[PDB]
């Protein structure tokens, strides 16, 4: 029903449209233009996510917390890259 | 589990415990 | 009061059901999701100035992730993007 | 333990751990003293006094990590001033 | 003073995480004054966005819209 | 087809700070690029501010405190007194 | 004419038109034009004002890059505003490391 | 092609950034890091200029690029 | 006899002389060939804008000497005048690249 779920993406369509057309971006945007960033969106948090999944996991922990969040995105250098002005609140550097 | 990334990274060790008998 | 709490858990329980995840780390997930939206659409924004057009589509967010991605993660990302508005637009 | 060996191992703990290194009250009661220059009446919410100890002591440890560079690349292990300051001087602040 | 509340001991533990091995004793100075025009520089920033909100607390939104500013995007509080 | 620029007004400013100097045309292109870069930064905190305060509209204060925030301090202070004596001539 | 209301030499008209123009915001107040204008005229007054002191110094009576560069190098404030900026034939300032010389 | 560019044009940089002595080991370097930039560059000016639907890189898809990878250059408009 | 200068005095005037300067350093021929094939890797037939060719040169000229200028500080720091690869390499590390 949702324009999600006829494109088969999880991220709210709805929302990101909205968004798009409030916040001053261009006075018009196109059906296309919500969809495909849901799509990237979705793609990138499930990218991180899954490496996060792995910082806990090797450290036999059941439970993402920000020390994974850091261990993971300053180990895949293009997503350090991509955040490398970003500070991660309560991210410890990594060890070396 | 429903996805996987494409993208070849290595392998990583994300273990971060240690000892300190080198140091005694 | 909104926010992506749900669809990260849904997309988290895809990649990987068997965890949870600290309400400080969806807060992390929460702003990190802001700024790179903020990020692309400012670009966006951008282009659509620079070709004095009216509007944006699917072109100009395509162009963009190219601009903003590493290689590696804009060629995969427009993929998706491509099979995603290609189901939308299918159905 | 074998001389100088304190060092390392608590280069490693630190690395290791996650949390702040410095005192919260000292701090509040540091950010209130620079804050009242600019506006008398003033208030905090706790969580922005987090957020500043948390900034600035990532970039605190940013810039010694950098100036550790500098002093290795002076073939010195012992961190000096003019490493700060030619560090503070390439990156431009 | 205020801002000898910055002790040695926590200065050499940021070292230590920034995997200083040795430490002159001038650097403590040096630290702190570097921190000092650090934090001189994003507070007014950040009081400068209350004064536009015509609010008398700061909060955490406007500090993070500081760093913005600063280019030291902070995740986490929002 | 048509042309837009400051030109004109970088002259005339130019001619009441110094009657007697010119420019060459490649000055006059970066003293136009310099303002357009000025417009659009200050353009777009304001945008900002507006934003972080739920705003519709962008007066006198947004951009009194965009440019407070912009310019180093004794630039600001002369900055936002031109402003005011500015804008109330102008309503006055 | 608003600029002239104002007393001002920049163009209201034309600033307002861009702000509306570049969607800055879905409402521009009538007073941020003519504010804009006058930070805008002052900033230049300020810079052709360094550079002319410049050109003076050379004894030219034409300003090129070379006085701009120089002039907005020589001022920390005009420095720091645009540290991150560059100028066509902006040759940067001379100057040598002391410890270089004999 | 690379080779173009050659050790005399490298010293005259240096020596207006103030080198007074300038290792033989450098130019390979310089080389590396002055392909690295333009490819950095270029990789955007394109890009854009595909997007624009042109065959013809302007100044314009230039001075974007470079601004959008945060340096600022005045004067082509 | 030669009237031979001894070293650096030449240097030091080459670096007045082009710090007084402002004009290109470098060949204009080799520098709008190679930028096209560099281009070359990305797309095939790109026609320039002579000022777009003009615009890399100034912007990589610029980039450049800033790089010499922030490596002569990380050599006058290890106490000896002559730069190395190191350096640069150091000094690009520092500015995060």
């Amino acid at each position: 029903k949702t324009r999600s779920s006829r494109a088969g993406l999880q991220f709210p369509v709805g929302r990101v449209h909205r968004l798009l057309r409030k916040g001053n971006y261009a006075e018009r945007v196109g059906a296309g233009a919500p969809v495909y960033l849901a799509a990237v969106l979705e793609y990138l948090t499930a990218e991180i996510l899954e490496l996060a999944g792995n910082a806990a996991r090797d450290n036999k922990k059941t439970r993402i917390i920000p020390r994974h969040l850091q261990l993971a995105v300053r180990n895949d250098e293009e997503l350090n890259k991509l955040l490398g002005r970003v500070t991660i609140a309560q991210g410890g550097v990594l060890p070396n | 589990p429903t996805r996987f990334s494409n993208r070849q990274n290595k392998t990583v060790n994300y273990n971060i415990d240690y000892s300190d008998d080198d140091l005694l | 009061k909104e926010s992506y709490a749900i669809y990260v858990y849904k997309v988290l329980k895809q990649v990987h059901p068997d965890t949870g995840i600290s309400s400080k780390a969806m807060s992390i997930m929460n702003s990190f999701v802001n700024d790179v939206f903020e990020r692309i659409a400012g670009e966006a924004s951008r282009l659509a100035h620079y070709n004095k057009r009216s509007t944006i589509t699917s072109r100009e967010i395509q162009t963009a992730v190219r601009l903003l991605l590493p290689g590696e993660l804009a060629k995969h990302a427009v993929s998706e993007g491509t099979k995603a508005v290609t189901k939308y637009t299918s159905a | 333990y074998r001389p100088g060996t304190v060092a390392l191992r608590e280069i490693r703990r630190y690395q290791k751990s996650t949390e702040l290194l410095i005192r919260k009250l000292p701090f509040q009661r540091l950010v209130r003293e620079i804050a009242q220059d600019f506006k008398t009446d003033l208030r905090f919410q706790s969580s922005a006094v987090m957020a500043l100890q948390e900034a600035s002591e990532a970039y605190l440890v940013a810039l010694f990590e950098d100036t550790n560079l500098c002093a290795i690349h002076a073939k010195r292990v012992t961190i000096m001033p003019k490493d700060i300051q030619l560090a503070r001087r390439i990156r431009g602040e | 003073d205020n801002i000898q509340g910055i002790t040695k001991p926590a200065i050499r533990r940021l070292a230590r995480r920034g995997g200083v091995k040795r430490i002159s004793g001038l650097i403590y100075e040096e630290t702190r004054g570097v921190l000092k025009v650090f934090l001189e520089n994003v507070i007014r920033d950040a009081v400068t966005y209350t004064e536009h909100a015509k609010r008398k607390t700061v909060t955490a939104m406007d500090v993070v819209y500081a760093l913005k500013r600063q280019g030291r995007t902070l995740y986490g509080f929002g």
